């Protein structure tokens, strides 16, 4: 009844409000992939280290 | 999409048929009505004033039916009607709860759209009889090491959180929350908690941030959060226990396992006092009405370890009742502490200290339940209370200038590294199969030698080495939950290994 | 999802606005008193039943 | 797995024990275990690596 009346009236001559979809993109984030963040090398590299590191490594006593 | 949603709405309005029952508001006005008519009423039923409010009625008199309003004063007006709902009042109760903020009502109010609901049921039910029951025999271990070894929690018992408010009195209940997240990650319905938190009397502002930091710590997917803003009415607040127990008792139904923490318990008192001094009960001691250790009890007993008949659903219960002055003589913490099969003393003196937990373990105390905590564990904390104890004699000794004794002073020596054992930081609940070691290592004395600072330092590195190599080793714990020969063996290897270094 | 649910939310209550503004539109009219009539005769059919 | 490593470093930490100086042995035994051990809690870290475009 009035019920129906709502209803119906509301419902028909009543259809959304404006919205932004801009806005809605604003508050959100799309998000580009992360690509290639550093990459690997060679460990400790140069056999001057090496040598170095044998002859003054060396920790034992006497 | 929304307009087919709101069309819905609209939709589900449609017609009615005649109203029994009538009467008229005549005074009215601090939240009770009393209204002139409904000659038949139920007690306890649900009534709509013409108004809006709904409001359950608590006196039927020959005179003028006294009806509490759960809505404002401003809505009711002299000479309304109100026609009767027809219901003792009840709850939606469901699974669907799970996940939800609900108020009183059971509307969310945190709105993630209306509650599914498996069914409804009604606010006071009685608790389960002699009959219905098993002896408990699952623990529920809170991750905090105090509380596991000294206070032992299991499943079914009610154990009372009492002490001075806010002395991060919340914090100490979300930490049990955040242990259970460890059994909730896991597996097997029965091996698994729900957990009700009910707040009732506290302010929006720290619901909000505790809601807030129970997503945070993403232990928000299996929490039912009842709420009573601080705002909300006095009958909402009296009714707010009683309508959280009915949720939780659809859990104990269902056989699955639950825990309820009521915080605080005390504003309920606070909001009966109010309810039974507007109804003009005549008031009891402090101005509580009498039957407030009636209202108490009722509530609390309903949780319970049911038979293996029953399925043997444990609602586990932790009340918390604020300790204003810190002086338990007072009606209401003498009334609950009565009621309750445990009792959890924190002191502020002790927060002071820097013991954090601050409970104190002297007035702490676990009244039944000893199966209520992992044999492995029991075993290492076996002297780990004879030791505090101890340590609590010596230290009291000490006082007033006497010169202690070497003997004396390897137990003070001891006592004071088991101190700095205990302590944890807020929100960081421990892996019991961790914490099983940790009391070996102080118990067995390996860390009365090393100094009181470092002990910090010591237990993190500790861990850190047991996750290192004996991680055999703390699987096992898992495992077997008892230590064997091999294990105490092993542990004791490992603990001797890292005395030093 | 976040902002999209809020949208949903935000739209609702907006048209809720205007179903008041509906209400104040149905609350004028002499369907105030035609409906009445419409009143009287389904409480007739009501109280007929009883 | 990491276990059969750390036993065996273990194993030799007391087998170090025996013989004179380490001041920076201990550094190298500190790094592998630092990283073997963000390595694991990095493992445990972990969510899935794909969107469950199915719920969301």
């Amino acid at each position: 009844n009035v019920i129906q009346d709502l209803y119906l009236r509301e419902l028909k001559d009543t259809k959304l409000a404006p919205s932004t979809l801009q806005d809605a993109e604003g508050n959100v984030k799309p998000w580009n992939p992360p690509q290639k963040p550093n990459l690997p090398e060679l460990e400790l590299q140069g056999p001057e280290a090496l040598k170095a590191y044998t002859e003054q490594n060396v920790e034992t006593a006497h | 999409e929304v307009s087919s949603i709101l069309e819905e709405r609209i939709k589900g309005v449609s017609d009615e048929a005649n109203l029994n029952e009538t009467g008229r508001v005549l005074a009215v006005g601090d939240g009770i009505a009393r209204v002139f008519g409904l000659n038949n009423i139920q007690a306890e039923e649900l009534v709509e004033f013409s108004s809006g409010v709904k409001g359950m009625a608590l006196n039927l008199e020959p005179g003028q039916v006294g009806i509490v309003l759960f809505g404002s004063d401003r809505l009711v007006k002299e000479g309304e009607l109100v026609k009767r709902t027809g219901n003792i009042v009840d709850v939606p109760v469901g699974p669907g709860l799970l996940g939800r903020v609900v108020d009183a009502l059971g509307n969310p109010i945190d709105g993630k759209g209306p509650i599914d609901a498996a069914g409804r049921s009604r606010a006071q039910v009685k608790a389960p009889g002699i009959l219905p029951r098993r002896s408990v025999h699952e623990p529920v271990q809170t991750g905090l090491k105090a509380v596991d070894a000294l206070v032992p929690i299991g499943r079914g018992q009610r154990e009372l959180i009492i002490g001075d408010r806010q002395t991060g009195k919340t914090a100490v209940a979300l930490d049990t929350i955040l242990n259970q997240k460890r059994w909730n990650n896991g597996s097997d319905e029965s091996k698994k908690l729900y957990c009700v938190y009910v707040a009732v009397g506290q302010k929006r502002s720290t619901v909000a941030q505790l809601v807030q930091t129970l997503e945070q710590h993403d232990a928000m997917k299996y929490s039912i959060i009842v709420a009573a803003t601080a705002s909300e009415a006095a009958p909402l607040q009296y009714l707010a226990p009683f309508t959280a127990a009915s949720i939780g008792e659809w859990f104990r139904d269902n056989g699955k396992h639950a825990l309820i923490v009521y915080d605080d318990l005390s504003k309920q008192a606070v909001a009966y006092r109010q309810l039974s001094l507007l109804l003009r009960r005549p008031p009891g001691r402090e101005a509580y009405p009498g039957d407030v250790f009636y209202l108490h009890s009722r509530l609390l007993e309903r949780a319970a370890k049911l038979s293996e008949k029953e399925g043997s659903g444990s609602l586990t219960a932790l009340p918390v009742i604020e300790t204003q002055g810190g002086d338990v003589s007072a009606y209401i913490p003498t009334n609950v502490i009565s009621i309750t099969d445990g009792q959890i003393f924190l002191e502020a003196e002790l927060f002071y200290k820097g013991i954090r937990p601050a409970i104190n373990v002297g007035l702490s105390v676990s009244r039944v339940g000893s199966a209520a905590q992992v044999k492995a564990l029991k075993q290492v904390a076996g002297s780990l209370k004879l030791f505090l104890a101890q340590y609590r004699e010596v230290a009291a000794f000490a006082q007033f200038g006497s010169d202690l004794d070497a003997s004396t002073k390897q137990t003070l020596v001891r006592g004071e590294r088991l101190t700095q054992l205990l302590k944890q930081n807020q929100y960081s609940p421990l892996a019991t199969e961790e914490q099983v070691p940790l009391i070996y290592a102080g118990v067995n004395g390996h860390l009365d030698g090393i100094e009181l600072s470092r002990i910090g330092e010591f237990e993190s590195s500790f861990l850190s080495y047991l996750k290192s190599n004996h991680n055999e080793l703390l699987t096992e714990i898992r495992e077997k939950g008892e230590l064997s020969k091999e294990l105490l063996a092993s542990l004791k290897s490992a603990t001797e290994s890292f005395v030093a270094t | 999802v976040r902002y999209e649910a809020s949208l949903r939310q935000l739209e609702q209550r907006q048209l809720a606005k205007s179903v008041i503004s509906r209400v104040q539109s149905e609350l004028g009219n002499p369907k105030f008193q035609e409906k009445v009539l419409q009143q009287s005769i389904s409480e007739i059919e009501q109280l007929l039943s009883k | 797995a990491k276990s059969a490593a750390n036993k065996l470093d273990w194993a030799k930490v007391i087998s170090s024990l025996r013989i004179t100086g380490s001041t920076a042995t201990q550094l190298s035994s500190f790094k592998k275990r630092n990283d073997e051990a963000r390595r694991q809690l990095l493992e445990l870290q972990s969510q899935p690596t794909e969107v469950d475009f199915s719920h969301y």
